[PDB]
RNA sequence: AUAUGGAUUCUUCACGGUAACGUAACUGAAUGUGGAGACGUCGGCGCGAGCCCUGGGAGGAGUUAUCUUUUCUUCUUAACAGCUUAUCACCCCGGAAUUGGUUUAUCCGGAGAUGGGGUCUUAUGGCUGGAAGAGGCCAGCACCUUUGCUGGCUCCGGUGCGCUUGUGACGGCCCGUGAAAAUCCACAGGAAGGAAUAGUUUUCAUGCCAGGUCGUACUGAUAACCGCAGCAGGUCUCCAAGGUGAACAGCCUCUAGUUGAUAGAAUAAUGUAGAUAAGGGAAGUCGGCAAAAUAGAUCCGUAACUUCGGGAUAAGGAUUGGCUCUAAGGGUCGGACGAUCAACUUAGAACUGGUACGGACAAGGGGAAUCUGACUGUCUAAUUAAAACAUAGCAUUGCGAUGGUCAGAAAGUGAUGUUGACGCAAU
RNA sequence: UUCAAAUGAGAACUUUGAAGACUGAAGUGGGGAAAGGUUCCACGUCAACAGCAGUUGGACGUGGGUUAGUCGAUCCUAAGA
């Protein structure tokens, strides 16, 4: 029954003037403001979500410790597990077969 | 609560006092979600108790 | 604020260089829904943050006390 | 389950004042008094008694001080004090009568 | 407006300090042929137009 | 700006876990890369918060002619911090047809399902610190005191297709696929720098200093704005209780807020606004104009025509109160069932009042045809809402960029054009 | 809309108490944006204004009142200039 009003002079329901009801210690009903819910960090190659890393405002990632935004991994943290992995025996086959077919073409213009 | 206590009893009930139509009043998807619900809790419960196999489970869970 | 649970942990905070001043508190309660019983709660005012020990005995609480720092100023009840 | 809880009234004040009967009072409390539903139902549950200044009901079935008030201010009405004596609590199941504030003629 | 701008609050305050009648002395000077303040503006007379 | 503690190093720039990954830390210049900022609408389902409803107990108030263990009311917990907490997703083992798992909604699995064991995001919730010392509800002190002061309680539960709102995993839709930038972080790379009786690390903790300028009252409207006014007009948005009832409808109530608008005395005619009427039932009138009749919900039943989607609530019939019962529809735990807990839906049967039972409120009149415009939509603000305009579909014409259709006084000028015939332009 | 008391030279209209009603949470409630600019509040006070009245007032006269590292502007860019 107790009703409640914007604490400040934005009186629209934008995206950034959201308020949930909390009641105080003082026995009454007020509105408190909820800011943006952040978004977790994503792959640069898949683009799903990070394991491990903290979802966080931009500005708030400058306020923790390098733990809570990698991993111990290389690209730890800007790259997830699969596609490190994929990447990696990708560049692992790739410069094998270029070993062979160096030594293909050497031998070809030798026969030729 | 006078008046609550008489409905829970039964009274006041009829179609002299319904206004709303029977969808309005209580959604039949509501009853189906209910009925569906308690269908597929019996029959897990039934398969993990061993009371039934895994096959037959599958069949019922179709039907 | 923050909790504090170490005994050697709450002298060292009251040694430390920036603290002046601490409070004991005295709250009566029921443990296990049963007989009343003393809780004291020591809470040392740093630079940063207070720092609250909570102790449910009332013995190792006057000991605590008298184990204080002289030059800590301490508020009582 | 059945603990015997205590209450105790003081009607000290309006019976120095001579207003007020403790016997009558006491007489009407176990007269009303009501178990599981019924008056006149008080066997070995709820007991009543009284001494000039005090009156003490001890009960092992549910009794509660406002219950007690209800009945002592129900009481008040039948007698005609209900706007000069009120029902005052002093601490937990410890209660007196009162008078209300009383300004002198001169 | 509640939150204004500083040139608009300061034409405020020289309107605030010009709402006066006139001071009884005046009345008093030799020669004195002002009776009263002609140019005396409320707010809900005549509106200042910014 | 900086010091101490912690951490790391004689294997110099940490260890652990098969892995997902973890931590109090654990150097990093140029350069490049990635992420966040950063995003439509609707529908159902899950979860949270506030509100709603309700029980025991401790206080206060009201009623008490009769009755009511009664009716109302207080019993609260911020930012921040520590521990813990999850749908989704991912990792290890394993190798599946008698195909299994599974959502309200039918998707997933040899590109590795079911199953067992783990990892992570911390929306969110719980415990504790903050914090009872606050606030709330009561009782008791002396007084001309414009002055002071003491005691108690503030506890434990329950419930749901409830309302509002936040959020998650999804599904539907498009010839519509539904912002940018400041800013922050991370990765790749390793120019370099750095220890033995001594170094390193200010992304770990603690300690020190500072944060300027302008706005901030109040109204926000049947009297603070605009309409020459203290004008029945106009003017963007947030919060939002109980009952009846499908319902933010109508009607009544709690909190809060008003009681404003020149008044008094009589009750003629004529009016403005609202009603009733014997018998007949459109005989009135240019014209059924206006009123009346209908109306909610349940059941039976429903034609021509049709683009097969509709028409349709077509039409036409029956019922509705109260009371006392009966039956059906579940959850949580245990090994054919038992214990316990709880909600509102439907159906049926007796009895009973009646001139009335959607008892006020609320709320389609229906049908047979003709002309006309496909439909939804739009305009003459202040006399015309339509057959007018638009529309999708159809058709014609111009143009391959040194171009078509247009613009500019000119220009090293401009629109289409971030365009290219499935396009643009003119009809 | 009504009764009593107070104030006042004067009360249908001011104040307090006693009553009857209304808005009925899509309010006649609690806040704001645009706009207004002191209308906010106190004291004094009735010539003119409040289409009656007036001791009352958004009227008249004299003053008091708007305190920010965290709420905004300030910074960024949008169609555009
Ligand atoms: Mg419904
Ligand atoms: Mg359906
Ligand atoms: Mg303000
Ligand atoms: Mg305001
Ligand atoms: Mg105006
Ligand atoms: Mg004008
Ligand atoms: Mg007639
Ligand atoms: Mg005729
Ligand atoms: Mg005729
Ligand atoms: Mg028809
Ligand atoms: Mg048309
Ligand atoms: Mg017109
Ligand atoms: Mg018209
Ligand atoms: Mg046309
Ligand atoms: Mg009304
Ligand atoms: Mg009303
Ligand atoms: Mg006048
Ligand atoms: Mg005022
Ligand atoms: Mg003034
Ligand atoms: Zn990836």
């Amino acid at each position: 029954a107790q009703r409640v009003t914007f604490r400040r002079r934005n009186p629209y329901n934008t995206r950034s003037n959201k308020i949930k009801v909390v009641k105080t210690p003082g026995g009454i009903l007020r509105a408190q403001h909820v800011k943006k819910l952040a978004t977790r960090p994503k792959c640069g190659d898949c683009g799903s979500a990070l394991q491990g890393i903290s979802t966080l405002r931009p500005r708030q990632y400058a306020t923790v410790s390098k733990t809570h935004k990698t991993v111990s991994r290389a690209y730890g943290g800007s790259r997830c597990a699969n596609c490190v992995k994929e990447r990696i025996i990708r560049a692992f086959l790739i410069e094998e077969q270029k070993i062979v077919k160096k030594v293909v073409k050497e031998q070809t213009e030798a026969a030729k | 609560r006078a008046h609550a206590q008489s409905k829970r009893e039964g009274r006041h009930s009829g179609y002299g006092k319904r206004k709303g139509t029977r969808e309005a009043r209580l959604p039949s998807q509501v009853v189906w979600i209910r009925r569906l619900r308690v269908l597929r809790r019996l029959l897990a419960k039934y398969r993990d108790a061993g009371k039934i196999d895994k096959h037959l489970y599958h069949v019922l869970y179709k039907e | 604020a923050r909790e504090i649970t170490d005994i050697k942990q709450f002298l060292e905070l009251t040694r430390r260089a920036d603290v002046k001043t601490a409070t004991v508190k005295i709250n009566k309660k029921l443990n296990k829904a049963g007989k009343p019983f003393r809780q004291t709660k020591f809470k040392v005012r740093g630079s940063s943050s207070l720092y609250t020990l909570v102790i449910n005995d009332a013995g190792k609480a006057k000991k605590l006390i008298q184990s204080l720092p002289p030059t800590l100023k301490v508020n009582r009840l | 389950q059945k603990i015997a809880k205590t209450f105790t009234v003081d009607v000290s004040s309006p019976t120095e004042n001579g207003v007020f009967d403790p016997a009558s009072y006491a007489k009407y409390l176990i007269d009303h008094i009501k178990v599981e539903g019924a008056v006149g139902n008080l066997g070995n549950a709820v007991t009543v008694t009284e001494d000039g200044t005090v009156v003490t009901v001890v009960s092992t079935a549910k009794f509660s001080g406002k219950y007690l008030k209800y009945l002592t201010k129900k009481y008040l009405k039948k007698n005609q004090l209900r706007d000069w004596i009120r029902f005052v609590s002093t601490k937990t199941n410890e209660y007196r009568l009162a008078f209300y504030q009383v300004t002198p003629e001169e | 407006a509640a939150q204004k701008s500083f040139r608009i609050k300061q034409k405020m305050a020289k309107a605030k300090k010009q709402n006066r009648p006139l001071p009884q002395w005046i009345r008093l000077r030799t020669n004195n042929t002002i009776r009263y303040n002609a140019k005396r503006r409320n707010w809900r007379r005549t509106k200042m137009n910014i």
